[PDB]
């Protein structure tokens, strides 16, 4: 379920 | 809500190591993208992988760090950051960051064969305004950090970065701008990796 | 996945715009995970855009970024000395075909300000410095722009070996510099000369501070 990087607010 | 980093030191090649990433004002119950990035002396950013908090748990890699370090929650505001088998190249500031917009101010590793050594402070001074400093030399390896009158003085002041002499230690010049009133000052240089902290009070 | 910036420098006058490049291997996930971060010395990168072109909180609207999939550029509006920094773009890719992630190799910002003069001062060794066998001496150029030359010379002579040079950042609020030069001699040497100057030139102009080592 990780499909990529989180780069900000969610 | 902050970050601080710790655990960075002088080690020898081949040998291993954690680096702590301590939550502030917050805690990793929360669903966040916790991440660890390194940056050797001069050098563009790395990216080393991230651990996933909250209502996920994925670990992933950049695929030279792959097998060789661990990133984990070791509690709900410490991530860690294990290493081994170092070698030069590893030698860099850790940062950690939540979803790379919250940072820590970093950690630094350095990884060689070499031994420490303290500095020699010595005073710097003109043979109605003056400008005293001290010259830290002889040194290894980084960091070290300079103040005036333990930390009062912070205005009119200039720290020079570090340069490598050709002995092969590094060395460093602190200058300040001050007038009559304060007055005969001191300069505070503590140098970690030899857990010495020496001070030198200069004058007109 | 490999992002490529470029270019990896570039100088520009204050007042005016300026543009970084950044293009990718492979597209970025969902076509838009890409951001961009400015980089002072010793300071953590900080977010200025993501998304592509989303400006993060708090972060001025000169700051303006645009792109897709893997062409992306990074314009900034009216610059100031503030900006002068490393910018850096963030790459973010599907974690099944590949890495996660990839930095682009930064692009290291100049910005030109007003030319301001250096004022110069020089610093003879300290007494306990003689008895170790080294000796240093320690010249600071001050407050300039743009950059400087330093020579060291001895009694009339000129140094070519021994220096030592070192570059504060840009002042954020004027653009200036600082410099300090050292000189190491042996104490042989030092104590077989008397005048020992410094010279840091900027341009057609100079400015020489000089001393003797009996008369400290
Ligand atoms: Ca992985
Ligand atoms: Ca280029
Ligand atoms: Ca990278």
């Amino acid at each position: 379920t990780r499909k990529s990087i989180r780069i900000g607010p969610g | 809500q902050s970050l601080e980093e710790s655990g960075g030191d002088l080690v020898q090649p081949g040998a291993s190591l954690t680096l702590t990433c301590k939550a502030s004002g917050f805690s990793f119950g929360n669903n966040y993208d916790m991440c660890w990035v390194r940056q050797a002396p001069g050098k563009g950013l790395e990216w080393i992988g991230c651990i996933e908090t909250g209502s996920s748990d994925s670990a992933a890699y950049a695929t030279w760090a792959k097998g060789r370090f661990t990133i984990s929650k070791t509690s709900s505001t410490t991530v860690t950051l294990q290493m081994t088998s170092l070698t030069a190249a590893d030698t860099a500031t850790y940062f950690c960051a939540r979803n790379f917009d919250l940072w820590g101010p970093g950690t630094l590793v350095i990884v060689s064969s070499g031994q420490p050594k303290a500095p020699s402070v010595f005073p710097l001074a003109p043979c109605s305004t003056v400008t005293l400093g001290c010259l830290v030399k002889g040194y290894l390896p980084e960091p070290v950090t300079v103040t005036w009158n333990s930390g009062t003085l912070t205005n009119g002041v200039r720290t020079f970065p570090s340069v490598r002499q050709s002995s092969g230690l590094y060395s460093l010049s602190s200058v300040v701008s001050v007038t009559s009133s304060s007055q005969p000052v001191t300069c505070n240089v503590a140098h970690p990796a030899t857990n010495t902290k020496v001070d030198k009070t200069v004058a007109p | 996945q490999v992002l490529t910036q470029t270019p990896s420098s570039v100088s520009t006058a204050v007042g005016s715009a300026v543009t970084i490049n950044c293009q990718s291997s492979q597209n970025v996930y969902s076509n838009n995970n890409l951001a961009w971060f400015q980089q002072k010395p010793g300071q953590p990168p900080r977010l200025l855009i993501y998304d592509a072109s989303k400006l993060a909180s708090g972060v001025p609207s000169r700051f303006k970024g645009s792109g897709s999939g893997t062409q992306f550029t990074f314009t900034i509006s009216d610059v100031q000395c503030d900006d002068a920094a490393t910018f850096y773009c963030l790459g973010g890719y599907d974690c099944s075909s590949g890495d996660c992630a990839a930095f682009g190799g930064g692009t290291e910002v100049v910005v030109r300000g007003d030319p301001v003069a250096p004022t110069v001062l020089i610093f003879p060794p300290a007494a306990d410095q003689v008895a170790t066998g080294t000796v240093t001496i320690v010249c600071v150029a001050n407050k300039y722009f743009p950059d400087v030359t330093v020579t060291w010379e001895v009694d009339g002579t000129t140094q070519t070996t021994g220096i030592e040079n070192s570059k504060t950042p840009q002042n954020s609020a004027d653009c200036t510099y600082n410099l300090s030069s050292t000189l190491t001699l042996t104490s042989t040497q030092y104590n077989s000369h008397k005048e020992y100057t410094c010279k840091v030139t900027q341009g057609t102009t100079s400015v020489v501070q000089s001393f003797n080592r009996g008369d400290c």
